[PDB]
RNA sequence: AAUAG
């Protein structure tokens, strides 16, 4: 649903 | 008449009196910056508004807060001239008073434990000059106004061009000043969808659910209810009379038509209707119906009623059922169908879905969703519907409250939804996107305020972060504020913004037009490639607001506009134009400024309407315009009239004589090219003009205008001293005014700015009189070009196409000779090897090139220099250089070897010859000042002493004292003596100014004011040019073929009127030369000034003898005449003027061929035309290169005349060569002329050897391409 | 050294209202002015070749 | 960005 590694890390 | 106007009175051919003078042309800049910097007690504009928007800054915990008190601007370090010399921004320091108030934790919140008041330096604010310009890094710049979309709500449609069928789809967009965008659109299924910041659509009902609106409440808001009852065991409609006007109708007394007008039967009035159950079957419920006994919901809201549902409510005892009104024409189920496709049923679910669409891939929590929704539209920190945006929003949705609100709310969103639904139904219309009531002007003050607020937010974040720490015992407010972010924001806007433009300074008109320029581009605007046809068009609302003629010709067409002559911006930023009231049928001289919205209601007559002596209209039907459409209207229905005949055109178009006889395509070119004219040695007035020349000359600021009246005490080429009148002294004032004139100063386009006195000692002057004339000014009138004798005839093909044939005399009299001042710099820096030195010890240069240099190695002032001559000598240390063995042998034979330093000196550029008029030396603080710098410092100190002494002597003579003048001179000495803050690593800078006299030559571009541009083809000898019966040759021969197909007939009329004016001037000159009686001179002058039925009453009887002599002397070179635009001189007036001057009424003379003496077979139109010398000179455009510098990566020749680069052989040239079949020429272009490093050296060597053969190789660009493709992890290779 | 030079320059800018000249910064840092100039020009990041 | 064709 998302591609930003920041959001995946959170 | 003022004295300057009395010296040379221009004959006026106009006929309509002017009730409103043209206002100050630079008001749009000065008013905006005054709003920005001036203190506002109400705190609505500028710095005070920004400070009150950001402050107070509150810590998160509550420990303390920083409060704003006041601000002030300090005194500038340098003046404008000093800033331009040094190369620094003209600005004032911003000093803000702030109090850090620290609260008490033990005490209840809100107890003032301590206060610390202090002044903080909050950056440096650039200042606007007296003429509307800024000085950024020593460069004069103009910040251009922007035409942007007004904040608010706009209703638009796709016009039936998206879906397969027509199905015109409607949308509503809410756009704030700051914040996210809101979109409500219809789909081709008649469902309403919402978009937040242009992302994936969501059903509209969601935005209602987040606001606490139940489905029943939604239906109540968006629908009307039709009700039903069970009355006496019978079905019951509650009748709404207006709705009725397929079944049998009740009210047996007044039976209506049954399954087959309405008003007649409705006249009596009944409240009872009986209907079938099938009429209920299709309807949709309006309420949720619950049973206490069953505990369940029998029927839900937005649910279609059924027979079983009717039975269930019948058993439940419910007798009244309300359902939604729904039609196909006036009412629609759009909100119900939207609710059906809506999966959300509660506020939390809607918030979660909004969070998912906002921030995908993040786990949704209730608090995060609530914070996001609050921050989107209902938070003042992140949303701002400005005052203009709020006013436009309220006007669109018809709301008469929340005037000061800046955030949306429930009422706003629901009203926007209702208006969009209404427009879908049919009531209402979409908005015109190009209407000037929907477009706003944003000027320098607004943009500066926005950027300053950005900087304030940047520092507010850090201030809050620090105040959250808590340890504030030793913290003062100036330890909390970092001014560098704010300074960065303001310098970014003032130096690197797209709307902060390098000032156009060819002539006064260029400056005035640049300051009155409106761009649709810039931050927050359109883009050249993405802009469409409609925005580029001339809207009907541009009348009196934006000029329809003046716009750039090119990709910028329609996106850049010029303010009209009388246009103005109201307090909200919308353009408004003045109109004369028509009261009781008479045209009153009262003026009302109307905006685009207000203009449409009224019927506005034109300035050409005939008027009676009582002030009313003559014709019963007058030509007026209403709602943007012109037509014929009754006299009694006219509400307004136009104030002036030049109200629709801009200043540049207002300067074109006989504009009404020119096609708009050529008027565009004339207006554009009037701004590229280069000033000449001698300014000459236009013989034929429009009357706006004085306005441009005075309001540009190039001239010197008397601040106070009096008598000119002293005149000199550089100084004017005026002894002020006794009535206009400030008590205890010296009583003198000193005007120091600018003498030969470079402009932004390397032209000459020079001010020449036009007053004599002892001459009386009033306020507003012109004391000195700036560039392109003649006695206070704008003088862009020269008056040329013109013949319209072909001459042996030398005026082919648009070529111009020019006599040699025009070159001899220096009529188009121009002065160009060029600035050159030599920078001595610090290198690793050593420090570069400015000296006359230049290796490998003889004493021939050092003649013009002094001991310090700098050229003398007044030295005539040619191309390649050394101006400043400089030597750079060089490292060890390997010598080839042959060079070693040559050194062994002849032992000379002196290569410690390398000659890197400043030299005059090739094909440039001029005179050194100024040399300036800047030395870093801590570096030895050479002899030349000391000489300049001593000269400057002596000049300051002398100027101060002279000024003091004159002021004390007027008055008829040591500490104040000693302080002033000490400040001047400090400014002169101190070091210069140069760029890091720079040891010294030497700037040399060269004055170049450029004469007219073939290749130069010349134009009139009607789009008649051309290039000079030949400088003809005088004996070869056509001449008249009196032996007078013409000056310029123009092709008559360029007139008819271009429909610029104003040039022929100008030629005729110029012939007449020069004839009358020649008659006056003859009367002066023969020394006739002054009575005869007065009679002739009165006869000249009484020609025609004009609005001008010049009485020579009121002029003294000396005044008449001065006027006659100024009319020797021709009589200046004024022909206003759309109020010009008729052909009868021109013919009468020709008859007065004893010239043919047709304007055509008999010319003879100077080469043969034979008369041309037809009469030739000979007259006088005002011609300009445009800044497109073949000197600056001729370039050639054989071999030079190459690029670092592509190894191709550089680009540009500055870099001595080569021309680009583009794709289309390669296509042309391929079409020809020239394979070898193409291979030459690709390989040995561009990037074959070995091949190009071999080719040069072959040509030097006279062999003319090439050995092509691989271009370096292909090797680069191979390397990058390999770097992308792709094996690309060449196979044999 | 660069960071503490920036901090001292910001405090002095707040103190006197104009940019601190290198000699004043040198006096406050208790370092030679030549060292200050060295630190000043070695504290600049490379510019991009795509900059207009 | 602006300007010329």
């Amino acid at each position: 649903r998302t591609t930003d590694p920041v959001r995946m890390y959170m | 008449y003022s004295y300057t106007e009395k010296k040379r009175i221009r004959k006026d051919f106009g006929t309509r009196p002017q009730v409103l003078d043209i206002p100050y042309l630079l008001s749009i800049q000065l008013d905006s910056f005054e709003k920005f910097i001036e203190q506002d007690p109400e705190g609505q504009y500028g710095l005070e508004a920004a400070f009150r928007s950001v402050f107070p800054i509150q810590s998160y915990n509550g420990n303390s807060e920083l409060q704003y008190v006041s601000y002030r601007l300090g005194e500038p370090v340098f003046d404008v001239k000093e800033c331009q010399i040094r190369g620094v921004t003209y600005s004032k320091p911003l000093r803000v008073k702030l109090r850090l108030v620290i609260f008490d934790k033990d005490a209840p919140a809100g107890t003032v434990k301590d206060i610390k008041e202090q002044e903080v330096y909050m950056g440096e604010i650039p200042l606007m000059t007296e003429n509307g310009t800024f000085v950024i890094n020593g460069t004069e710049r103009v910040i251009v106004s922007q035409l942007h979309r007004s904040p608010g709500v706009f209703f638009d449609s796709d016009k039936g061009k998206t879906h397969s069928s027509g199905k015109v789809l409607y949308n509503a967009r809410i756009i704030p000043y700051r914040g996210s965008w809101l979109d409500f659109e219809f789909d081709p299924k008649d469902n309403l969808y919402v978009r937040i910041d242009r992302r994936r659509k969501l059903p509209a009902s969601i935005i209602l659910r987040v606001l606490g609106k139940t489905s029943a409440e939604i239906l109540d808001i968006f629908f009307e209810k039709v009700n039903f009852e069970v009355k006496d065991q019978t079905l019951m409609m509650e009748l709404v009379p207006e709705r009725l006007r397929t079944f049998d109708i009740e009210a047996d007394g007044k039976v209506y038509v049954e399954k087959g007008h309405i008003r007649q039967l409705e006249k009596d009035g009944v409240n009872f209707i009986e209907v079938p159950v099938e009429y209920i079957v299709g309807k949709v419920s309006a309420k949720d119906y619950v049973n206490e006994a069953t505990g369940e919901l029998i029927i839900t809201a937005n649910q279609e009623i059924s027979l079983e549902a009717l039975a269930n409510l019948s058993q439940a005892g419910y007798k009244k059922l309300e359902v939604l009104f729904t039609n196909d024409l006036d009412h629609g189920p759009f909100m119900s169908e939207t609710l059906r496709v809506d999966s959300t049923t509660d506020r939390i679910s809607a918030l979660v879905e909004i969070y998912r669409m906002m921030r995908p891939g993040e786990p949704p929590t209730k608090e995060a969703a609530e914070s996001l929704f609050e921050s989107l539209f209902f938070s003042a920190e992140r949303y701002d519907l400005s005052t203009v945006g709020r006013m436009k929003f309220n006007s669109s949705i018809g709301r008469e409250d929340a005037e000061e609100q800046g955030t949306l709310d429930e009422v706003d969103i629901i009203e926007v939804m209702k208006k969009l639904i209404s427009i879908r139904n049919g009531k209402g219309e979409v908005d015109d996107i190009d209407h000037l009531g929907n477009r706003r002007i944003r000027s320098v003050g607004e943009m500066a305020e926005n950027q300053f607020r950005v900087g304030l937010v940047r520092v507010e974040r850090a201030v809050k972060e620090r105040l959250s720490l808590g340890d504030l015992d030793n913290v003062m407010p100036q330890d909390l504020i970092n001014a560098k972010p704010i300074s960065a924001a303001v310098k970014e806007f003032f130096g690197s913004s797209q709307l902060s433009q390098f000032m156009d300074q060819n002539n006064p008109l260029s400056e005035v037009t640049h300051k009155r320029r409106i761009s649709a581009l810039g931050p927050g605007g359109l883009t050249r490639e993405r802009a469409g046809f409609e925005v580029r068009d001339v809207h009907v609302t541009h009348y009196g607001r934006l000029c329809p003629i003046e716009t750039p010709e090119g990709p910028n067409i329609g996106l850049i506009n010029s303010l009209s002559a009388f246009a103005r911006c109201n307090e909200y930023g919308f353009l408004e134009t003045p109109y004369r009231r028509v009261v009781n049928g008479v045209v009153t001289d009262e003026v009302d400024y109307l905006s685009a919205i207000e203009e449409g209601q009224f019927v506005i007559a034109q300035a050409n309407a005939k008027l009676t002596e009582e002030g009313g209209f003559a014709d019963e039907l007058v030509t007026a315009r209403q709602k943007g459409e012109s037509g014929l209207h009754p006299r009694e229905h006219v509400d307004y009239m136009d104030v002036a005949t030049n109200q629709v055109v801009s200043i540049a178009a207002s300067l074109i004589p006989f504009l009404e006889h020119d096609d708009a395509n050529r008027a565009l070119m004339g207006a554009n090219m009037q701004r590229q004219a280069v000033p000449t040695l001698r300014s000459e007035k236009p013989l034929v003009g429009t009357g706006i020349e004085r306005n441009v000359a005075v309001d540009s600021g190039v001239t010197a205008v008397a601040k106070r009246g009096g008598v000119i005490q002293s005149v000199d080429a550089s100084r004017i001293v005026v002894k002020v009148n006794e009535e206009e002294l400030i008590p205890g004032e010296a009583g003198i005014d000193i005007y120091n004139l600018t003498k030969y100063t470079r402009s932004n386009q390397n032209t000459c700015i020079n001010q020449r006195p036009c007053v004599m000692p002892g001459e009386p002057v009033a306020r507003g009189d012109v004391l000195a004339d700036g560039p392109s000014t003649d006695l206070g009138e704008l003088a862009l070009g020269q008056n040329m004798r013109i013949a319209f005839m072909p001459w042996n093909g030398y005026n082919f196409e648009d070529s111009i044939l020019v006599s040699e005399r025009v070159v001899q009299d220096d009529r188009f000779t121009t002065i160009h001042i060029q600035e050159l710099s030599c920078v001595a820096r610090d290198t690793k090897l050593g420090a570069e030195e400015i000296t006359a010890d230049i290796p490998n240069v003889g004493e021939a090139a050092l003649s013009k240099l002094d001991e310090s190695g700098i050229v003398y002032i007044g030295a005539e220099v040619k191309g390649g001559d050394i101006l400043v000598g400089k030597v750079t240390p060089k490292g060890e250089t390997q010598l080839t063995p042959e060079e070693k042998l040559l050194r062994a034979i002849f032992g000379e070897k002196a290569s410690d330093v390398k000659d890197t000196s400043l030299r005059v550029p090739n094909s440039v010859a001029g005179t050194v008029i100024d040399v300036q030396v800047f030395t870093r603080d801590g570096v030895e000042k050479d002899k030349r710098a000391l000489e300049i410092e001593q000269m400057q100190l002596k000049e300051a002493k002398k100027d101060l002494t002279e000024e003091f002597q004159i002021l004390e003579g007027g008055l008829l004292l040591k500490a104040d003048f000693d302080k002033k001179f000490e400040a001047k000495r400090r400014k002169i003596t101190q070091g210069d803050d140069l760029a890091p690593g720079v040891l010294k800078i030497v700037k040399v100014y060269l004055a170049v006299k450029r004469r007219i030559q073939p290749g130069d571009k010349m134009a009139g004011r009607h789009g008649n541009k051309g290039v000079i083809s030949k400088i003809n000898p005088v004996e070869d040019m056509p001449y008249d019966e009196n032996g007078q040759p013409v000056d310029i021969v123009l092709n008559p073929l360029g007139v008819p197909s271009r429909m610029n007939i104003g040039q022929i009329l100008e030629v005729h009127l110029g012939l007449a004016a020069k004839g009358i001037g020649d008659k006056i000159n003859q009367m002066i030369k023969e020394q006739q009686e002054l009575a005869k001179l007065r009679e002739f002058l009165q006869k000249v000034y009484d020609l025609g039925d004009t609005r001008q009453r010049v009485d020579i009887s009121e002029l003294s003898d000396e005044d008449v002599r001065t006027l006659a002397h100024n009319l020797r070179a021709g009589l200046p005449v004024a022909t206003p635009v759309f109020d010009g001189a008729p052909e009868s007036s021109i013919k009468a003027m020709l008859e007065l001057a004893d010239l043919p009424a047709s304007g055509q003379l008999t010319l003879f061929d100077g080469r043969t003496g034979d008369a041309f077979e037809r009469p030739v139109t000979v007259g006088y035309m005002y011609m300009l010398k445009l800044n497109h000179l073949v000197d600056d455009k001729m370039h050639a290169r054989s071999t030079g510098s190459y690029s670092l990566v592509t190894q191709q020749p550089l680009g540009g005349k500055a870099q001595f680069g080569g021309q680009r052989f583009g794709e289309m040239e390669v296509w042309a060569l391929e079409a020809y079949g020239a394979a070898y020429t193409l291979q030459e272009m690709l390989t040995v002329k561009s990037d074959d490093v070995n091949g190009r050296t071999k080719m040069y060597k072959n040509i030097v050897d006279g062999n003319h053969a090439m050995e092509p190789g691989m271009p370096e660009s292909f090797n680069v391409l191979l390397k990058e493709i390999r770097s992308l992890g792709i094996n690309i290779e060449l196979e044999d | 050294t660069i960071n503490k030079l920036n901090r001292i320059s910001r405090q002095m800018l707040q103190e006197m209202g104009r940019e601190p000249l290198p000699e004043e910064l040198a006096e406050r840092m208790q370092m030679p002015e030549d060292k200050i100039r060295k630190v000043l020009k070695i504290a600049k990041e490379p510019i991009s070749m795509e900059t207009p």
